């Protein structure tokens, strides 16, 4: 009708279709808000390795989809997931994204150890995991890109292959309206007290929570299931103690400060500290690991350490050193991803 | 701002800084129907259309520049007959506005804007009203994203320019004039041929010459290929001579009829 016919049919003939280039039926590994993700392999077998194939939820190009494609297309770093290809399906108006396949993640890895303890064996796996996470976020932050939702589910680790045991950060908050938030286990206290903007500091707090969880095998600020949340703050004070005026001077400039004063009392958390908590989970406060963790889990955002400064911490110069393969050449005990047949 | 210091390993630098001869070679298929002068007059016209669309929608200048670059990039590769540039101009603005996190452009607001702008400001070029509904934009959007190979992040001369005039210490005297010369450079191919910061220096030089500001030592203290900057200044100076000789409003109706049109299906 509107468009040139020769141009139209030439592109239709040349256009690569996902169904023709990749085998993925009954290989669905995940379904969520993001859409449907599959463990895919090439039909014309050149590479002969696994790929993560993601059909985005909904039709067309949303703002969330548009920014995800925009940023991933520029970002390149070993510790950040790489967008390999983008297939646009013209008839149904669906958008497909192709990634490198990651067999594991911190959510499953930590759950396996917590499961194993009832029913971290390379000594520097936690340190290696931590260093690669920091390296990846440093890359994003250096390019003024925030993650905005760091948690063990989003920290992927590569299975057997060339990139064996490399951390890959996934699922950045690509589109939040006006850069604003306007489980809670990894969310920094300023967000819980109604901060209007995401910051680099917010991502760092989440890394501290993941590092604590890696050391103990339990979420440090574990809790029951808009900005304000009393029981989550109750848990943070149960671990950390209540922040003194000297510790966080700007706390009075938070919108939910009066609600905090109404609902809480310093005296309640008198015998509470990160030292005492980590002592209960067999981690020494003399250790370099603890002193780094304390710098990451600081109540006041402006007193929180940067990812650059975290990578320069003498913890990473202490034996054992961080390795590129977090498994350190060991056999991987964690199972492969199960397929989701039910649609 | 996202990816601000990443230009030298960006998809802009690595894929969308073209060669002048490759560009002119692909242009010869449209030069069968139009002259060299008429193709450039057509480029000026659709640059003004995208500016008028952006102003009406109250979009920031960075969003208008990105959409202008999307438009140039498309027709650098393909003919004017492939997709109607009346359809592509608002599609470029629509996609460009979605790349930025601040603000939203609705479907109805885009269609209303495009109709109003061509009616009010471009009636010399278009007697009939804007014929495209929103389904035409959404279908077109998919073609635009494909040809650009999903290269959505565009670097522009404004951010470099601000940094240079701040470094000179004469923002009040120079920035207004240099900034408008940067706007003018989008009438030309320069954004597909040279890095942003090179265009910024050229515009600032011309601004200095226009205002009789002696800045020879400052320009000498920079470590850049100065021969390339003089190539950009000549294009900018040639642009203003073309501006002088070109009555857009009197000539553009005839030029748009000389465009090759999209053939229907058999
Ligand atoms: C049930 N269950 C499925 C998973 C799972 C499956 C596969 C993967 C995975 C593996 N390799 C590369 C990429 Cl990019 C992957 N992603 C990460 C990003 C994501 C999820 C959140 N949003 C997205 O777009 C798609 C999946 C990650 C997690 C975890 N529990």
């Amino acid at each position: 009708d509107k468009m040139d016919y020769d141009f139209k049919v030439k592109l239709s003939s040349e256009r690569e279709r996902v169904e023709d280039l990749f085998e993925y039926e009954g290989c669905k590994v995940g379904r969520g808000t993001y859409g449907h993700v599959y463990k895919a392999k090439r039909k014309d077998g050149k590479d002969d390795k696994d790929y993560a194939l993601k059909q985005i939820e909904g039709t067309g190009i949303s703002m969330s989809a548009c920014r995800e494609i925009a940023l991933l297309r520029e970002l390149k770093h070993p510790n950040v997931i790489s967008l390999q290809k983008v297939f646009l399906s013209h008839a149904d108006r669906k958008v497909w994204l192709l990634f490198d396949y990651a067999e594991h993640d911190l959510w499953h890895i930590i759950k396996f150890h917590r499961a194993s303890k009832a029913n971290q064996l390379p000594r520097g796996m936690v340190k290696s995991l931590l260093y690669q996470i920091l390296d990846g976020i440093h890359y994003l932050h250096a390019n003024w890109v925030l993650h905005r939702d760091l948690k063990p589910a989003n920290i992927l680790v590569m299975g057997e292959g060339p990139e064996r045991g490399r951390v890959k950060i996934a699922d950045m908050g690509f589109a939040r309206l006006f850069n604003s938030p306007l489980t809670f286990w990894y969310r920094a206290p300023e967000l819980l007290l109604g901060a209007r903007h995401y910051t680099k500091a917010i991502d760092i707090w989440a890394i501290g929570c993941i590092f604590a969880e890696l050391l103990t095998s339990e979420p440090i600020f574990h809790c029951r299931q808009n900005p304000y949340h009393h029981d989550q703050l109750d848990r943070i004070f149960n671990v950390m103690g209540f922040p003194a005026d000297k510790d966080w001077e700007d706390i009075k400039k938070m919108p939910e400060h009066s609600t905090l004063m109404k609902d809480f009392r310093r005296n309640t958390y008198t015998n509470c500290s990160l030292i005492k908590y980590m002592e209960k989970h067999k981690v020494k406060p003399d250790s370099k690991a603890f002193h780094l963790l304390q710098k990451l889990l600081t109540m006041d955002p402006i007193k929180r350490i940067t990812s650059e400064q975290a990578m320069q911490d003498p913890y990473f110069l202490e034996d054992p050193l961080p390795t590129s393969d977090v498994f350190a050449g060991c056999q991987i005990p964690y199972p492969k991803r199960e397929f989701l047949t039910e649609e | 701002k996202a990816m601000a210091g990443n230009f030298w390993q960006s998809s802009h630098y690595l894929q969308w800084i073209l060669d002048k001869q490759d560009l002119l070679k692909e242009r010869q298929k449209d030069l069968k129907f139009l002259s060299e002068e008429e193709y450039w007059k057509l480029q000026i016209f659709f640059t003004n259309v995208i500016q008028a669309l952006g102003e009406h929608l109250k979009l920031r200048q960075q969003v208008i520049a990105t959409a202008t670059v999307y438009f140039k990039r498309f027709y650098a590769r393909y003919s004017l007959k492939s997709i109607d540039p009346v359809l592509m101009a608002p599609t470029c603005v629509f996609l460009a506005s979605k790349v930025e996190e601040f603000g939203v452009v609705s479907n109805t607001r885009l269609i209303a804007a495009a109709t109003s702008v061509l009616k009010t400001r471009f009636s010399y070029a278009f007697p009939k009203e804007f014929p495209y509904r929103m389904n035409h934009i959404l279908e077109c959007e998919f073609y635009l994203l494909e040809l650009m190979d999903c290269c959505l992040i565009v670097y522009h001369p404004y951010r470099p320019l601000l940094q240079y005039v701040q470094d000179m210490g004469q923002e009040d005297m120079l920035l207004p004039l240099a900034w408008r010369i940067v706007n003018d450079t989008y009438r030309t191919d320069l954004c597909l041929l040279y890095p942003p910061f090179m265009i910024a220096l050229a515009c600032l030089h011309v601004a200095c010459v226009v205002q009789q500001k002696d800045a020879r030592q400052w320009f000498a203290e920079l470590s850049v290929d100065m021969e390339k900057i003089l190539e950009i200044i000549r294009v900018i100076l040639k642009l203003y001579e073309q501006w002088k000789n070109f009555d857009e409003r009197k000539e553009m109706a005839t030029i748009l009829s000389k465009m090759p049109k999209p053939k229907p299906p058999p």
